[PDB]
Protein backbone atom coordinates (compact mmCIF):
# COMPACT_ATOMS: atom_id res chain seq x y z
CA UNK A 1 0.00 0.00 0.00
CA UNK A 2 3.30 2.42 0.62
CA UNK A 3 5.27 4.28 -2.44
CA UNK A 4 8.45 2.80 -3.32
CA UNK A 5 9.95 5.95 -5.22
CA UNK A 6 13.96 3.87 -4.44
CA UNK A 7 12.68 1.33 -6.73
CA UNK A 8 12.36 3.89 -9.75
CA UNK A 9 14.70 6.08 -9.08
CA UNK A 10 17.62 5.65 -11.73
CA UNK A 11 19.75 2.76 -11.65
CA UNK A 12 23.18 1.82 -12.69
CA UNK A 13 22.57 0.96 -16.50
CA UNK A 14 26.00 -1.05 -17.31
CA UNK A 15 25.75 -4.39 -15.64
CA UNK A 16 26.86 -4.24 -12.07
CA UNK A 17 29.13 -7.10 -10.90
CA UNK A 18 27.65 -8.51 -7.09
CA UNK A 19 29.25 -8.61 -3.78
CA UNK A 20 30.85 -11.56 -2.01
CA UNK A 21 28.39 -13.35 -1.20
CA UNK B 1 23.90 -20.99 -0.58
CA UNK B 2 21.74 -19.92 2.47
CA UNK B 3 20.01 -23.44 3.31
CA UNK B 4 15.96 -23.63 4.20
CA UNK B 5 16.86 -23.75 8.04
CA UNK B 6 18.19 -20.34 7.78
CA UNK B 7 15.35 -19.23 5.70
CA UNK B 8 12.82 -20.19 8.20
CA UNK B 9 14.94 -18.69 11.07
CA UNK B 10 14.89 -15.52 9.29
CA UNK B 11 11.20 -15.63 8.63
CA UNK B 12 10.24 -16.07 11.98
CA UNK B 13 13.12 -13.13 12.96
CA UNK B 14 11.34 -10.94 10.86
CA UNK B 15 8.03 -11.57 11.96
CA UNK B 16 9.08 -11.02 15.53
CA UNK B 17 10.51 -8.17 14.96
CA UNK B 18 7.67 -6.47 13.48
CA UNK B 19 6.60 -2.88 15.08
CA UNK B 20 3.44 -2.34 16.81
CA UNK B 21 -0.15 -2.67 15.22
CA UNK B 22 2.16 -4.06 11.91
CA UNK B 23 1.99 -7.76 12.69
CA UNK B 24 -0.06 -8.48 9.44
CA UNK B 25 1.85 -6.21 6.73
CA UNK B 26 4.86 -7.98 8.03
CA UNK B 27 3.21 -11.81 7.64
CA UNK B 28 1.97 -11.07 4.77
CA UNK B 29 5.20 -9.43 3.14
CA UNK B 30 7.19 -12.73 4.23
CA UNK B 31 4.52 -15.02 3.29
CA UNK B 32 5.13 -13.83 -0.35
CA UNK B 33 8.56 -13.84 -0.10
CA UNK B 34 9.05 -17.69 0.83
CA UNK B 35 5.80 -18.74 -1.33
CA UNK B 36 5.63 -21.75 0.64
CA UNK B 37 2.23 -21.58 2.78
CA UNK B 38 2.36 -24.65 4.96
CA UNK B 39 6.05 -24.76 5.92
CA UNK B 40 5.30 -21.02 6.98
CA UNK B 41 2.86 -21.70 9.38
CA UNK B 42 4.51 -24.44 10.41
CA UNK B 43 8.46 -23.59 11.04
CA UNK B 44 6.80 -19.97 12.47
CA UNK B 45 4.18 -20.80 14.08
CA UNK B 46 6.70 -20.08 17.41
CA UNK B 47 7.18 -16.96 15.95
CA UNK B 48 3.39 -15.74 16.36
CA UNK B 49 3.14 -16.50 19.70
CA UNK B 50 6.56 -14.74 20.61
CA UNK B 51 5.51 -11.73 18.96
CA UNK B 52 2.17 -11.43 20.86
CA UNK B 53 4.09 -12.59 24.26
CA UNK B 54 6.47 -10.26 23.90
CA UNK B 55 3.86 -7.19 22.72
CA UNK B 56 1.32 -8.15 25.44
CA UNK B 57 -1.16 -8.23 23.40
CA UNK B 58 -4.40 -6.84 24.67
CA UNK B 59 -7.27 -9.02 23.83
CA UNK B 60 -11.49 -8.63 24.22
CA UNK B 61 -13.27 -11.83 25.56
CA UNK B 62 -17.08 -12.09 24.57
CA UNK B 63 -18.53 -12.20 28.03
CA UNK B 64 -16.15 -10.28 30.50
CA UNK B 65 -15.82 -6.52 30.60
CA UNK B 66 -11.94 -6.46 30.71
CA UNK B 67 -9.25 -6.96 28.44
CA UNK B 68 -6.54 -9.05 29.31
CA UNK B 69 -2.58 -9.21 28.31
CA UNK B 70 -0.66 -11.96 26.06
CA UNK B 71 2.54 -12.49 28.14
CA UNK B 72 4.74 -15.34 28.68
CA UNK B 73 3.92 -15.11 32.22
CA UNK B 74 0.08 -16.59 31.44
CA UNK B 75 1.02 -18.93 28.70
CA UNK B 76 -0.98 -22.45 29.83
CA UNK B 77 -0.17 -24.49 26.57
CA UNK B 78 -1.87 -25.38 23.17
CA UNK B 79 -2.56 -21.71 22.59
CA UNK B 80 -4.40 -21.39 25.81
CA UNK B 81 -4.05 -18.48 28.11
CA UNK B 82 -4.73 -17.43 31.43
CA UNK B 83 -6.87 -14.31 32.65
CA UNK B 84 -6.24 -14.10 36.26
CA UNK B 85 -8.43 -11.56 37.09
CA UNK B 86 -11.46 -12.74 35.17
CA UNK B 87 -10.55 -16.28 36.35
CA UNK B 88 -10.18 -18.15 33.02
CA UNK B 89 -8.50 -19.44 30.06
CA UNK B 90 -9.33 -19.03 27.04
CA UNK B 91 -8.16 -19.54 23.31
CA UNK B 92 -5.56 -16.92 21.46
CA UNK B 93 -5.67 -17.19 17.83
CA UNK B 94 -2.07 -15.69 17.58
CA UNK B 95 -2.68 -14.87 13.83
CA UNK B 96 -6.34 -13.26 14.16
CA UNK B 97 -5.52 -11.84 17.48
CA UNK B 98 -9.07 -13.20 18.57
CA UNK B 99 -10.14 -14.61 22.05
CA UNK B 100 -12.68 -17.63 21.64
CA UNK B 101 -13.58 -20.71 24.22
CA UNK B 102 -13.39 -18.99 27.51
CA UNK B 103 -13.58 -21.80 30.32
CA UNK B 104 -13.51 -21.30 33.95
CA UNK B 105 -10.17 -21.78 35.74
CA UNK B 106 -8.69 -22.62 39.34
CA UNK B 107 -6.39 -19.70 40.57
CA UNK B 108 -7.06 -19.92 43.59
CA UNK B 109 -4.22 -20.46 46.18
CA UNK B 110 -2.23 -18.62 48.90
CA UNK B 111 -0.80 -15.99 46.82
CA UNK B 112 -4.17 -15.07 45.33
CA UNK B 113 -4.80 -12.45 47.88
CA UNK B 114 -1.16 -10.62 47.82
CA UNK B 115 -2.52 -11.25 43.67
CA UNK B 116 -5.81 -9.57 44.38
CA UNK B 117 -4.66 -6.93 46.46
CA UNK B 118 -1.50 -5.95 43.55
CA UNK B 119 -4.08 -6.11 40.91
CA UNK B 120 -6.97 -3.95 42.49
CA UNK B 121 -4.25 -0.93 43.41
CA UNK B 122 -2.31 -1.74 39.43
CA UNK B 123 -5.86 -1.55 37.71
CA UNK B 124 -6.87 2.19 38.97
CA UNK B 125 -2.79 3.46 39.16
CA UNK B 126 -3.37 2.02 34.83
CA UNK B 127 -6.37 3.49 34.15
CA UNK B 128 -5.34 6.97 36.12
CA UNK B 129 -2.14 7.17 34.13
CA UNK B 130 -2.79 5.69 30.59
CA UNK B 131 -5.53 6.92 27.87
CA UNK B 132 -6.66 3.15 27.46
CA UNK B 133 -3.99 1.17 28.80
CA UNK B 134 -4.63 -2.67 30.22
CA UNK B 135 -3.02 -4.31 32.95
CA UNK B 136 -2.78 -8.15 33.98
CA UNK B 137 -1.02 -9.21 37.43
CA UNK B 138 0.54 -12.51 38.24
CA UNK B 139 1.65 -14.65 41.35
CA UNK B 140 3.98 -17.08 40.82
CA UNK B 141 5.59 -19.55 42.98
CA UNK B 142 8.84 -19.39 41.19
CA UNK B 143 12.15 -20.09 43.26
CA UNK B 144 9.54 -21.63 46.38
CA UNK B 145 9.81 -17.62 45.90
CA UNK B 146 6.45 -15.88 46.16
CA UNK B 147 6.34 -13.40 42.82
CA UNK B 148 3.86 -10.70 41.49
CA UNK B 149 4.61 -9.66 38.07
CA UNK B 150 2.50 -6.64 37.00
CA UNK B 151 2.65 -6.24 33.21
CA UNK B 152 1.33 -2.71 31.84
CA UNK B 153 0.18 -2.41 28.05
CA UNK B 154 -0.84 0.70 25.90
CA UNK B 155 -1.09 1.43 22.68
CA UNK B 156 -2.20 3.83 20.03
CA UNK B 157 -2.52 2.74 16.04
CA UNK B 158 -3.58 4.94 13.23
CA UNK B 159 -2.17 3.53 10.17
CA UNK B 160 -4.20 6.01 8.47
CA UNK B 161 -1.65 8.64 9.62
CA UNK B 162 1.19 5.94 9.31
CA UNK B 163 2.10 5.87 12.58
CA UNK B 164 1.88 3.41 15.48
CA UNK B 165 3.59 3.30 18.90
CA UNK B 166 3.07 1.44 21.97
CA UNK B 167 4.00 1.44 25.69
CA UNK B 168 5.25 -1.73 27.81
CA UNK B 169 5.99 -1.98 31.61
CA UNK B 170 6.88 -5.38 33.52
CA UNK B 171 6.61 -5.27 37.20
CA UNK B 172 8.54 -8.00 39.79
CA UNK B 173 8.54 -7.96 43.47
CA UNK B 174 9.47 -10.75 44.89
CA UNK B 175 7.87 -11.00 48.47
CA UNK B 176 10.49 -12.11 50.74
CA UNK B 177 9.55 -10.88 54.19
CA UNK B 178 10.54 -8.31 54.78
CA UNK B 179 12.53 -6.75 52.48
CA UNK B 180 10.95 -7.29 48.75
CA UNK B 181 13.14 -6.98 45.61
CA UNK B 182 11.60 -4.59 43.19
CA UNK B 183 12.91 -5.21 38.99
CA UNK B 184 11.26 -3.26 36.30
CA UNK B 185 11.81 -2.23 32.42
CA UNK B 186 9.78 0.10 30.68
CA UNK B 187 9.63 -0.35 27.04
CA UNK B 188 8.69 2.30 24.44
CA UNK B 189 8.22 1.65 20.41
CA UNK B 190 6.83 4.33 18.23
CA UNK B 191 6.87 4.15 14.09
CA UNK B 192 6.18 6.69 11.53
CA UNK B 193 6.33 5.71 7.88
CA UNK B 194 4.95 8.27 5.42
CA UNK B 195 7.35 8.60 3.27
CA UNK B 196 10.02 6.88 5.43
CA UNK B 197 10.26 5.01 8.09
CA UNK B 198 11.17 6.35 11.35
CA UNK B 199 11.70 4.45 14.85
CA UNK B 200 11.93 5.37 18.58
CA UNK B 201 12.91 2.94 20.59
CA UNK B 202 13.41 2.73 24.44
CA UNK B 203 13.89 1.28 27.61
CA UNK B 204 14.74 1.96 31.31
CA UNK B 205 15.70 -0.82 33.99
CA UNK B 206 14.25 -0.08 37.55
CA UNK B 207 15.77 -1.95 40.84
CA UNK B 208 14.63 -0.97 43.72
CA UNK B 209 13.18 -2.00 47.45
CA UNK B 210 9.97 -2.26 49.49
CA UNK B 211 9.00 -3.28 53.29
CA UNK B 212 6.94 -6.19 53.12
CA UNK B 213 3.99 -5.46 55.45
CA UNK B 214 0.06 -5.94 54.99
CA UNK B 215 -0.77 -7.12 51.59
CA UNK B 216 -3.22 -3.70 50.82
CA UNK B 217 -0.17 -1.46 52.33
CA UNK B 218 2.69 -3.55 50.26
CA UNK B 219 0.54 -2.86 47.00
CA UNK B 220 0.22 0.44 48.47
CA UNK B 221 3.67 0.91 48.59
CA UNK B 222 4.32 -1.18 45.18
CA UNK B 223 1.77 1.13 42.84
CA UNK B 224 4.05 4.13 44.45
CA UNK B 225 7.13 3.02 43.18
CA UNK B 226 5.78 2.05 39.81
CA UNK B 227 4.11 5.60 39.69
CA UNK B 228 7.00 7.67 40.81
CA UNK B 229 9.71 5.70 38.46
CA UNK B 230 7.20 5.53 35.52
CA UNK B 231 6.42 9.45 35.95
CA UNK B 232 10.46 10.29 35.75
CA UNK B 233 10.74 7.96 32.40
CA UNK B 234 8.15 10.21 30.89
CA UNK B 235 9.86 12.96 31.74
CA UNK B 236 12.80 12.48 30.80
CA UNK B 237 11.97 11.12 27.79
CA UNK B 238 10.83 14.09 26.62
CA UNK B 239 13.77 16.32 28.27
CA UNK B 240 15.66 14.20 26.02
CA UNK B 241 14.05 15.03 22.81
CA UNK B 242 14.13 19.06 23.32
CA UNK B 243 18.13 18.62 24.12
CA UNK B 244 18.26 16.52 20.80
CA UNK B 245 16.02 19.02 18.93
CA UNK B 246 17.74 22.00 20.86
CA UNK B 247 21.99 20.59 20.22
CA UNK B 248 22.52 17.73 18.37
CA UNK B 249 20.00 17.67 15.54
CA UNK B 250 21.15 21.84 15.17
CA UNK B 251 24.81 20.72 15.19
CA UNK B 252 24.48 18.03 12.36
CA UNK B 253 23.53 20.91 9.48
CA UNK B 254 22.83 24.40 9.42
CA UNK B 255 19.82 25.84 8.46
CA UNK B 256 21.07 27.88 5.95
CA UNK B 257 24.84 29.02 5.21
CA UNK B 258 26.02 32.31 7.37
CA UNK B 259 25.11 34.55 4.71
CA UNK B 260 21.15 33.59 5.43
CA UNK B 261 20.77 33.04 2.13
CA UNK B 262 20.49 29.90 -0.38
CA UNK B 263 23.96 29.35 -2.64
CA UNK B 264 24.56 31.64 -5.15
CA UNK B 265 25.04 28.41 -7.06
CA UNK B 266 27.46 30.48 -10.05
CA UNK B 267 29.85 31.60 -7.42
CA UNK B 268 30.42 28.29 -6.12
CA UNK B 269 31.44 26.95 -10.03
CA UNK B 270 33.64 29.62 -10.49
CA UNK B 271 35.91 28.70 -7.74
CA UNK C 1 2.88 -4.09 -6.09
CA UNK C 2 1.96 -8.22 -4.51
CA UNK C 3 5.34 -8.45 -6.61
CA UNK C 4 8.69 -9.65 -4.51
CA UNK C 5 10.31 -6.24 -4.74
CA UNK C 6 7.17 -3.94 -3.26
CA UNK C 7 7.18 -6.93 -0.54
CA UNK C 8 10.50 -6.39 0.36
CA UNK C 9 10.73 -2.47 0.81
CA UNK C 10 7.49 -2.99 2.39
CA UNK C 11 9.32 -4.85 4.52
CA UNK C 12 12.20 -2.51 5.31
CA UNK C 13 9.70 0.32 5.83
CA UNK C 14 8.38 -1.68 8.60
CA UNK C 15 11.76 -3.15 9.98
CA UNK C 16 13.58 -1.15 12.95
CA UNK C 17 16.17 1.13 11.22
CA UNK C 18 18.28 0.46 13.87
CA UNK C 19 19.17 -2.90 12.43
CA UNK C 20 18.94 -1.30 9.48
CA UNK C 21 22.07 -3.24 7.60
CA UNK C 22 21.08 -6.74 9.09
CA UNK C 23 17.82 -6.52 7.92
CA UNK C 24 19.33 -5.95 4.54
CA UNK C 25 21.36 -8.84 4.53
CA UNK C 26 18.73 -11.31 5.62
CA UNK C 27 16.06 -10.16 2.97
CA UNK C 28 18.65 -10.67 0.34
CA UNK C 29 19.66 -14.17 2.37
CA UNK C 30 15.63 -14.99 2.22
CA UNK C 31 15.76 -13.95 -1.48
CA UNK C 32 18.70 -13.99 -3.41
CA UNK C 33 17.61 -14.09 -6.98
CA UNK C 34 16.75 -9.94 -5.90
CA UNK C 35 20.33 -9.42 -4.65
CA UNK C 36 20.90 -6.91 -7.16
CA UNK C 37 18.00 -5.05 -6.94
CA UNK C 38 17.58 -4.72 -3.44
CA UNK C 39 21.45 -3.43 -3.08
CA UNK C 40 19.96 -0.83 -5.87
CA UNK C 41 16.79 -0.27 -4.32
CA UNK C 42 17.51 -0.12 -0.10
CA UNK C 43 19.38 2.44 0.99
CA UNK C 44 22.32 1.73 3.67
CA UNK C 45 24.25 3.50 6.12
CA UNK C 46 27.33 5.35 4.09
CA UNK C 47 31.14 3.88 5.47
CA UNK C 48 33.56 6.37 5.13
CA UNK C 49 36.84 5.56 3.55
CA UNK C 50 40.17 6.73 3.03
CA UNK C 51 41.81 7.68 -0.16
CA UNK C 52 45.22 7.10 0.46
CA UNK C 53 46.60 8.95 -2.87
CA UNK C 54 44.64 12.68 -2.51
CA UNK C 55 44.63 12.58 1.30
CA UNK C 56 40.73 12.88 1.16
CA UNK C 57 37.98 11.17 2.86
CA UNK C 58 35.43 9.58 0.25
CA UNK C 59 32.07 8.05 0.67
CA UNK C 60 31.07 4.31 0.20
CA UNK C 61 27.47 2.78 -1.19
CA UNK C 62 26.38 0.60 -3.92
CA UNK C 63 26.43 3.25 -6.49
CA UNK C 64 30.02 3.45 -6.25
CA UNK C 65 30.57 -0.50 -6.19
CA UNK C 66 32.00 -2.88 -8.26
CA UNK C 67 32.41 -7.08 -7.07
CA UNK C 68 34.15 -6.17 -3.16
CA UNK C 69 35.87 -2.93 -4.30
CA UNK C 70 34.72 0.73 -4.33
CA UNK C 71 35.98 3.91 -6.30
CA UNK C 72 37.34 7.17 -5.19
CA UNK C 73 35.68 10.54 -6.26
CA UNK C 74 38.90 11.87 -5.98
CA UNK C 75 41.48 9.32 -7.42
CA UNK C 76 38.77 7.60 -9.63
CA UNK C 77 40.37 4.28 -8.54
CA UNK C 78 39.04 1.28 -6.84
CA UNK C 79 39.99 -0.36 -3.50
CA UNK C 80 41.19 -2.60 -3.58
CA UNK C 81 42.19 -2.49 -6.90
CA UNK C 82 40.16 -4.07 -9.65
CA UNK C 83 41.85 -4.74 -13.46
CA UNK C 84 38.34 -3.53 -15.01
CA UNK C 85 36.36 -2.05 -12.78
CA UNK C 86 33.30 0.28 -14.14
CA UNK C 87 34.01 3.59 -14.72
CA UNK C 88 32.96 6.44 -16.30
CA UNK C 89 33.61 7.80 -19.75
CA UNK C 90 36.69 10.42 -19.74
CA UNK C 91 34.14 12.90 -20.65
CA UNK C 92 31.49 11.99 -17.61
CA UNK C 93 34.46 12.21 -15.44
CA UNK C 94 35.49 15.69 -16.13
CA UNK C 95 31.95 16.18 -14.95
CA UNK C 96 32.28 14.02 -11.70
CA UNK C 97 35.44 15.96 -11.09
CA UNK C 98 33.32 19.40 -11.52
CA UNK C 99 30.62 17.95 -9.58
CA UNK C 100 32.64 16.80 -6.56
CA UNK C 101 34.42 20.04 -6.23
CA UNK C 102 30.91 22.08 -6.14
CA UNK C 103 29.20 19.40 -3.74
CA UNK C 104 32.44 19.97 -1.09
CA UNK C 105 31.81 23.65 -1.56
CA UNK C 106 28.23 23.03 -0.80
CA UNK C 107 28.82 20.28 2.35
CA UNK C 108 31.18 23.20 3.86
CA UNK C 109 28.64 25.75 4.20
CA UNK C 110 25.90 23.67 5.13
CA UNK C 111 27.02 21.16 6.85
CA UNK C 112 30.76 23.00 8.13
CA UNK C 113 32.17 19.74 8.41
CA UNK C 114 31.54 15.87 7.04
CA UNK C 115 32.44 14.23 3.99
CA UNK C 116 30.83 14.28 0.57
CA UNK C 117 31.03 12.66 -2.49
CA UNK C 118 29.73 12.56 -5.55
CA UNK C 119 29.61 9.44 -8.47
CA UNK C 120 28.04 9.30 -12.08
CA UNK C 121 27.30 7.07 -14.27
CA UNK C 122 26.25 7.06 -18.29
CA UNK C 123 23.01 6.60 -19.62
CA UNK C 124 21.53 6.23 -22.85
CA UNK C 125 19.79 9.60 -23.36
CA UNK C 126 21.66 11.36 -20.66
CA UNK C 127 23.31 10.11 -17.25
CA UNK C 128 22.48 10.12 -13.08
CA UNK C 129 24.35 10.65 -10.69
CA UNK C 130 24.43 10.73 -6.18
CA UNK C 131 25.78 13.15 -4.18
CA UNK C 132 26.43 11.75 -1.03
CA UNK C 133 26.64 13.65 2.51
CA UNK C 134 28.16 11.80 6.02
CA UNK C 135 28.29 13.80 9.24
CA UNK C 136 28.70 12.20 12.14
CA UNK C 137 29.85 13.15 16.08
CA UNK C 138 32.96 10.65 17.47
CA UNK C 139 30.54 8.79 19.67
CA UNK C 140 32.46 10.87 23.02
CA UNK C 141 29.41 13.18 23.48
CA UNK C 142 26.17 12.22 25.78
CA UNK C 143 23.76 12.35 22.48
CA UNK C 144 25.03 9.99 19.35
CA UNK C 145 24.25 11.71 16.04
CA UNK C 146 24.96 10.90 12.37
CA UNK C 147 23.84 12.29 9.25
CA UNK C 148 23.67 10.52 5.95
CA UNK C 149 22.30 12.43 2.56
CA UNK C 150 21.21 10.53 -0.40
CA UNK C 151 20.68 12.26 -3.49
CA UNK C 152 20.28 10.17 -6.84
CA UNK C 153 19.47 12.45 -9.92
CA UNK C 154 18.37 11.24 -13.52
CA UNK C 155 19.11 13.67 -16.28
CA UNK C 156 17.82 13.26 -19.50
CA UNK C 157 18.99 15.85 -21.95
CA UNK C 158 16.80 16.93 -25.37
CA UNK C 159 17.82 17.08 -28.71
CA UNK C 160 20.25 19.98 -28.28
CA UNK C 161 20.35 20.58 -25.52
CA UNK C 162 19.38 23.66 -24.33
CA UNK C 163 16.88 21.92 -21.80
CA UNK C 164 16.93 18.66 -19.71
CA UNK C 165 14.56 16.88 -17.32
CA UNK C 166 16.03 16.22 -13.82
CA UNK C 167 14.46 13.59 -11.66
CA UNK C 168 15.49 13.43 -8.15
CA UNK C 169 15.11 11.44 -5.11
CA UNK C 170 16.64 12.14 -2.05
CA UNK C 171 16.77 10.10 1.17
CA UNK C 172 18.34 11.67 4.38
CA UNK C 173 18.88 9.00 7.23
CA UNK C 174 19.03 10.42 10.76
CA UNK C 175 20.38 8.91 13.67
CA UNK C 176 19.95 9.94 17.64
CA UNK C 177 21.01 7.65 20.78
CA UNK C 178 21.65 8.49 24.51
CA UNK C 179 21.85 6.51 27.45
CA UNK C 180 21.31 8.69 30.34
CA UNK C 181 19.92 7.85 33.85
CA UNK C 182 16.66 9.56 33.37
CA UNK C 183 15.83 8.33 30.60
CA UNK C 184 17.26 5.05 29.87
CA UNK C 185 18.42 3.67 26.74
CA UNK C 186 16.88 5.78 23.74
CA UNK C 187 17.53 5.53 19.80
CA UNK C 188 15.53 7.48 17.21
CA UNK C 189 16.86 6.87 13.73
CA UNK C 190 15.18 6.07 10.19
CA UNK C 191 15.48 7.70 7.30
CA UNK C 192 12.36 10.01 5.07
CA UNK C 193 12.80 9.65 0.99
CA UNK C 194 10.93 12.20 -1.65
CA UNK C 195 11.10 12.52 -5.05
CA UNK C 196 10.76 15.67 -7.68
CA UNK C 197 10.84 16.22 -11.07
CA UNK C 198 11.81 19.45 -13.21
CA UNK C 199 12.67 20.57 -16.72
CA UNK C 200 15.14 23.16 -16.53
CA UNK C 201 17.26 25.30 -19.00
CA UNK C 202 20.47 24.07 -19.32
CA UNK C 203 22.62 27.09 -20.58
CA UNK C 204 26.28 28.20 -19.34
CA UNK C 205 24.63 30.63 -17.14
CA UNK C 206 23.04 27.67 -15.54
CA UNK C 207 24.92 24.47 -16.74
CA UNK C 208 23.57 21.08 -15.40
CA UNK C 209 25.85 21.32 -12.11
CA UNK C 210 23.86 24.32 -11.09
CA UNK C 211 20.74 23.32 -11.73
CA UNK C 212 21.04 19.95 -9.82
CA UNK C 213 22.91 21.69 -7.05
CA UNK C 214 19.62 23.86 -6.83
CA UNK C 215 17.58 20.90 -6.82
CA UNK C 216 19.39 19.02 -4.43
CA UNK C 217 19.83 22.32 -1.65
CA UNK C 218 15.52 22.50 -2.42
CA UNK C 219 14.95 19.25 -1.50
CA UNK C 220 17.52 19.28 1.62
CA UNK C 221 16.20 21.74 2.84
CA UNK C 222 12.46 20.75 2.78
CA UNK C 223 13.66 16.95 3.89
CA UNK C 224 15.76 19.20 7.12
CA UNK C 225 12.40 20.67 8.26
CA UNK C 226 9.89 17.83 7.69
CA UNK C 227 12.93 15.46 9.91
CA UNK C 228 12.53 18.17 12.70
CA UNK C 229 8.40 17.80 12.57
CA UNK C 230 8.65 13.92 12.69
CA UNK C 231 11.37 13.67 15.18
CA UNK C 232 11.06 16.17 18.01
CA UNK C 233 7.32 17.32 17.14
CA UNK C 234 5.21 13.62 15.72
CA UNK C 235 7.18 10.84 17.31
CA UNK C 236 7.56 12.86 20.84
CA UNK C 237 3.87 13.37 20.63
CA UNK C 238 2.92 9.83 20.21
CA UNK C 239 4.91 9.22 22.82
CA UNK C 240 2.91 11.75 25.31
CA UNK C 241 -0.54 10.17 23.87
CA UNK C 242 0.75 6.34 25.01
CA UNK C 243 0.62 7.69 28.74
Amino acid sequence: YLAHPTRDRAKIQHSRRPPTR
Amino acid sequence: RVSDEEKVRIAAKFITHAPPGEFNEVFNDVRLLLNNDNLLREGAAHAFAQYNMDQFTPVKIEGYDDQVLITEHGDLGNGRFLDPRNKISFKFDHLRKEASDPQPEDTESALKQWRDACDSALRAYVKDHYPNGFCTVYGKSIDGQQTIIACIESHQFQPKNFWNGRWRSEWKFTITPPTAQVAAVLKIQVHYYEDGNVQLVSHKDIQDSVQVSSDVQTAKEFIKIIENAENEYQTAISENYQTMSDTTFKALRRQLPVTRTKIDWNKILSY
Amino acid sequence: SDQQLDCALDLMRRLPPQQIEKNLSDLIDLVPSLCEDLLSSVDQPLKIARDKVVGKDYLLCDYNRDGDSYRSPWSNKYDPPLEDGAMPSARLRKLEVEANNAFDQYRDLYFEGGVSSVYLWDLDHGFAGVILIKKAGDGSKKIKGCWDSIHVVEVQEKSSGRTAHYKLTSTVMLWLQTNKTGSGTMNLGGSLTRQMEKDETVSDSSPHIANIGRLVEDMENKIRSTLNEIYFGKTKDIVNGLR
